[PDB]
RNA sequence: CCUCCUAAAGAGUAACGGAGGAGCACGAAGGUUGGCUAAUCCUGGUCGGACAUCAGGAGGUUAGUGCAAUGGCAUAAGCCA
RNA sequence: AGGGCUACACACGUGCUACAAUGGCGCAUACAAAGAGAAGCGACCUCGCGAGAGCAAGCGGACCUCAUAAAGUGCGUCGUAGUCCGGAUUGGAGUCUGCAACUCGACUCCAUGAAGUCGGAAUCGCUAGUAAUCGUGGAUCAGAAUGCCACGGUGAAUACGU
């Protein structure tokens, strides 16, 4: 994981963003590629539609989430057993 | 002897009959034997009940065997509940920390199914 | 004992005057302690009830009375009148002597003991729990036991009603998870 | 109660880590020296409390001290 | 050879009429004295699960009778010593 | 820009680590050879359990740094047990590099302690400083070797014969 010297992560747009929903009270969800960013606790109770390759999964932001990325909500690889 | 719930063996020396706990291990051990002030060589039925209070009162403060457990099962648990990557994995019964499931994933995945 | 004089001398005056009872017998009592083994394998192996006969008369101050199967049963591979349990029932001075000793060095010698369940009765105040161990009482040792063991205890009360039987054991301090 | 048929009954002595003697009768048959009592579990002393199963928001605060 | 129906409320009553069993078992599964009451279901309870055992309740013979069927059987003819 | 090439009922090749006592571990101590280095190698001192951080000397190098080699030896302990063997997996806490470590990095700490007790049919390498093993360095490279290339230490057995 990152250091805590350097802080979380997070990319600008989304935080610029999401200060912006947080401030208009914005419900529509959050579209956003940026998986790479640490969830703050002010996206709690958005709606964050995550990008994982080919659609924006919406994922809904609680409690439990804060210190993850986005990216481990929005599943990437497809699967449904072999046979 | 019985420190936590558990019983510990008699007959080897104090560091490994204390590795016998879920939650202590050699260097945990070590510190317990440390703080008592008891060589880790000495066997545990050659010591005397003060020495076992003692050892008993300080692996006290190591969240420890069922309580440790507990603690265990509810990450493992607020992962899957919580439905993040290395929750999928822990539902799937999957590698979680980015190994290789092509080859060699026998450890999580039990024995081979022949198809 | 201490724990029937404990009930003559508190909880019958704590239970009255919480339940406002017209009689003085009116109050929940318990009746007996009914320890049960139910081996099973004993089929396989004759000698092993005999050791779990041994650990009941150990865990009590009683000699086991040796249970044989009620009727025939396919699924378990047993005949009508196999013997298949083990039963002691207490009742009397030996009863509160072991409630004593259940409530005061047993339980506690549980491992993870994060409560007994408050749900464990059937509805007419008489109790029931399963003792997962025999290590957890200290009348046996850890060094000669054969395989791992455990019983069930049932405590029949007086008590017409599940607060009653609730209400009376925990005026001897029962650890209910709470 | 039969005569020749049940375990030896007699009464010793049960002394836990806290300094809880005791006087019970039972199939023991020796004094013994046991390390939890009623007065001395976690359970029936109140101290066992629960886990934590929270606090993201601050574990996120503690570990980071961040503006905004 | 035994049991039920046919068989018409005493007995008996035929057909290549309708249904089933017997050619034994037990020195206890006999005698007696003392005692006891079942099935099934529910609710609790270590492994233990639909079903082993324990505890309580509902139930009231829906069980049981060495073996078919019928008639009996609680004073038990059923179960234990 | 984000994802994939890293998937996973399975099958095979090539490795690595083992199943231990000719060893595991703890303390002390002896002996290398080759190589690399300026958007680099980075001492000494201080802090941190550690990965590492801060300050900062020297070095475009027979100078300085990477970099007190390991097996070995000596003393002790473990006593044949799935173990003080093994180290997979997983939880928590971290460090570094990089815009960025979720997919999908390496490493550290604490806890966890999986299979495995020498491997069926079959099959491979090797004739001497060889096989076996024990460390070390380089390229690629911000980071990312159990691979490859190279370097030493210890160091066999066996070949009647076609
Ligand atoms: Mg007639
Ligand atoms: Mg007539
Ligand atoms: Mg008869
Ligand atoms: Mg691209
Ligand atoms: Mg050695
Ligand atoms: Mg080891
Ligand atoms: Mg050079
Ligand atoms: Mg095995
Ligand atoms: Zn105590």
């Amino acid at each position: 994981p990152r250091s805590l010297k350097k802080g979380p992560f997070i990319d600008l747009h989304l935080l610029k963003k999401v200060e912006k929903a947080v401030e208009s009270g914005d419900k529509k969800p959050l579209r956003t590629w940026s998986r790479r960013s640490t969830i703050f606790p002010n996206m709690i109770g958005l709606t964050i539609a995550v990008h994982n390759g080919r659609q924006h999964v919406p994922v809904f932001v609680t409690d439990e989430m804060v210190g993850h990325k986005l990216g481990e909500f929005a599943p990437t690889r497809t699967y449904r057993g072999h046979a | 002897a019985r420190i936590a719930g558990i019983n510990i063996p008699d007959h080897k020396h104090a560091v490994i009959a204390l590795t016998s706990i879920y939650g202590v291990g050699k260097t945990r051990s070590k510190a317990i034997l440390a703080a008592a002030g008891i060589a880790e060589d000495v066997k545990i039925s050659e010591l005397s009940e003060g020495q076992i209070d003692t050892l008993r009162d300080e692996v006290a403060k190591f969240v420890v065997e069922g309580d440790l457990r507990r603690e265990i099962s509810m990450s493992i648990k607020r992962l899957m509940d919580l439905g993040c990557y290395r929750g999928l994995r822990h539902r799937r019964g999957l590698p979680v920390r980015g190994q290789r499931t092509k080859t060699n994933a026998r450890t999580r995945k039990g024995p081979r199914k022949p198809i | 004992a201490k724990l029937h004089d404990y009930y003559k001398d508190e909880v019958v005056k704590k239970l009255m005057t919480e339940f406002n009872y017209n009689s003085v017998m009116q109050v929940p009592r318990v009746e007996k302690i009914t320890l049960n083994m139910g081996v099973g394998e004993a089929i396989a192996d004759k000698k092993l009830l005999d050791n779990a006969a041994a650990d009941l008369a150990a865990i009590s101050g009683q000699k086991p009375l040796i249970t044989k199967a009620r009727k025939s049963v396919a699924g378990f591979k047993i005949r009508q009148g196999y013997p298949i349990g083990c039963k002691v029932t207490l009742r009397g001075e030996r009863m509160w002597e072991f409630f004593e000793r259940l409530i005061t060095i047993a339980v506690p010698r549980i491992r993870d003991f994060r409560g007994l369940s408050a749900k464990s009765f059937d509805g007419r105040g008489n109790y029931s729990m399963g003792v997962r161990e025999q290590i957890i009482f200290p009348e046996i040792d850890y060094d000669k036991v054969d395989r791992v063991r455990g019983l069930d205890i049932t405590i029949t009360t007086t008590a017409k009603s599940d607060e009653e039987g609730r209400a009376l054991l925990a005026a001897f301090d029962f650890p209910f998870r709470k | 109660m039969k005569k020749d048929i049940h375990p030896k009954y007699e009464e010793i002595t049960a002394s836990c880590s806290c300094g809880n003697v005791m006087k019970i009768r039972s199939t023991v048959g020796h004094d013994l020296n046991l390390d939890v009592c009623s007065k001395c579990h976690p359970f029936f002393t109140g101290k066992q409390r629960d886990v934590a199963t929270g606090g993201r928001v601050d574990r996120f605060n503690k570990r980071f001290n961040i503006p905004g």
